[PDB]
């Protein structure tokens, strides 16, 4: 996908109900382009959080 | 008998049998947040040329 | 442009190389 | 109206009533409240004729309306336990009532927890004419019925067969619930999201079910789905 | 003898506030109560009229997320395949949210 915008890193709300993996919840909404047709568009997230 | 049937319950893409269900006033705790704060700080300031 | 509107997400939390192999051919 | 039998009234107090293995029987005994008397008898260790002419039919809920109530197939978390499908303890010191019902003349009464399920009863003749935790000794317990007076029951609650689920589920659907109320972090001491210094009481409710772990699944957005089928125990 | 004095800063333009008002982030989410026939006693003929502020179905009392979201009847599947026991349509009632997450 030549096309992807990443998430918003701003809007976090993350309970830590496990140590190990980390729970969170995001809302809101996208703006993303279009494609010519005939291909697989993607969305990449991000958290505070360095690892995942 | 008289009764409804069987509940099943869906919940985000669930399917539940589920022991007993039901809706209930409850003892729960809300929490508090503290709002605004504001601050100051160091500035130079010069002059150059006027026109 | 194919839009989307956000709910309330359930989203939740290594080794590796350089793993590099050949390349395939076009452009424009 | 009566699911299979109208019970008669006896109008000895001591009326001793032991255990009962038969599936069909035992509904009229629920259906005199015999369970409801049994409580008293276990754990308030007080012998009363429950349920004289009341029946399940005159029995008296906080709110006014329950559709369910009408239909009289449905199994309440305190006739569960004559079966035992579950379990329920006794009004714990810890425990503060919900001011919701008004307490006039009242015994016996339910309270569905995060955890459990609570029977709350006190002496005989110490009738709950007031609200208030103790309950002041009353001529009116001279008489041998209180149509649903001494009961009283909490929420329209459904109770069924269940069939087990591997916990791993249970603790998405627990990060579920998480992720619709950011709004509470503690319920009755039992630990719900880690935030700042929370004020203790809140009337507050929310639907939710029970599927045998020691939280409780609540739900604001859900859907139901009722069907019929052949089984066995519903003959 | 006293005075008084006024100061001046700028020369701007704005205009009065008429009447204020405030938008939420409205997100769609709703529930479907699903009643098989002869269960809750359906009725055969759905009324025109509707408690839509109660929910005598669902709990007739109890505050809601939504914004008095309408509720209409469905026809829904009929017969053993549906579980209604019954080739009578299902009866589905239903309810509207208008909420914000955040
Ligand atoms: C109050 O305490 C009573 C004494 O424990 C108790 O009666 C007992 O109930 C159990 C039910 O499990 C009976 O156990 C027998 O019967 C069941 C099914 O009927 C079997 O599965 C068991 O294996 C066992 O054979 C006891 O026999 C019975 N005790 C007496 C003396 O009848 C009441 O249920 C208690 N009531 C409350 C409200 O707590």
């Amino acid at each position: 996908c030549d096309e992807m915008v990443h998430a918003d890193s701003k809007l976090v709300s993350c309970r830590q109900g496990s140590g190990n993996m980390k729970e969170c919840v995001t809302t809101g909404r996208a703006l993303l382009p279009a494609v010519n047709p005939g291909q697989e568009a993607c969305l990449h997230f991000t958290a505070p959080g360095s690892p995942d | 008998v008289h009764k409804p049937g069987e509940v099943v319950v869906s919940y985000g893409g669930m399917r539940v049998r589920p022991k007993c269900y039901g809706f209930s006033r409850m003892m729960a705790t809300m929490e508090v947040n503290p709002p605004e704060q504001r601050i100051g700080q160091c500035t130079g300031c010069h002059l150059e040329c006027i026109n | 442009d194919i839009t989307a509107i956000r709910g309330s997400f359930s989203v939740n939390y290594a080794t590796c190389t350089g793993e590099v192999t050949n390349v395939s051919g076009c452009y424009s | 109206g009566p699911i299979i039998c109208a019970g008669p009234i006896h109008s000895n107090k001591s009326a001793g009533i032991p255990h009962l293995l038969g599936y069909s029987e035992k509904i009229c005994q629920i259906d005199r409240l015999i369970h409801v008397s049994s409580w008293l008898r276990n754990h308030s260790q007080f012998q009363g004729y429950v349920g004289q002419r009341g029946g399940r039919s005159q029995v008296s809920y906080y709110p006014a309306e329950n559709s369910y109530s009408r239909w009289s197939g449905l199994l309440s978390p305190c006739d569960a336990d004559w079966l035992g499908m579950l379990v329920v303890k006794k009004a714990k010191g810890s425990d503060m009532i919900v001011p919701g019902p008004s307490y006039k003349g009242k015994v016996l009464f339910e309270r569905p927890t995060f955890d459990g399920y609570v029977g709350w009863g006190c002496g005989s003749g110490k009738s709950r004419t007031e609200s208030g935790e103790l309950c002041s000794s009353d001529s009116g317990t001279s008489s041998g019925l209180l149509p649903s007076d001494r009961v009283l029951w909490i929420g329209d609650v459904a109770c069924q067969p269940m069939t087990p689920i591997p916990e791993e589920t249970f603790l998405e659907l627990k990060s579920f619930s998480q992720s619709e109320f950011p709004d509470i972090c503690k319920i009755d001491g039992i630990v719900f999201n880690q935030c700042e210094g929370e004020s203790l009481p809140q009337p507050f409710d929310v639907a939710w079910m029970d599927v045998g772990h020691s939280h409780k699944i609540i739900m604001r957005e859900h859907k139901t789905k009722w069907v019929q089928e052949s089984s066995s125990k519903d003959f | 003898s006293k005075c008084l004095k006024i100061k001046v800063k700028r020369i701007n333009l704005k205009c009065k506030k008429s009447s204020s008002y405030f938008v939420p982030d409205a997100r769609s989410r709703c529930t479907s109560v699903r009643r098989c026939r002869w269960a809750g006693d359906c009725q055969s003929g759905c009324p025109p009229h509707f408690t839509s502020n109660s929910f005598s179905d669902d709990w007739a009392g109890k505050m809601d997320r939504a914004g008095l979201g309408f509720s209409g009847c469905s026809d829904g599947c009929g017969g053993a395949a549906c579980g209604c026991f019954n080739a009578a349509p299902s009866c589905i009632f239903w309810r509207k949210w208008v909420e914000n997450p955040h």
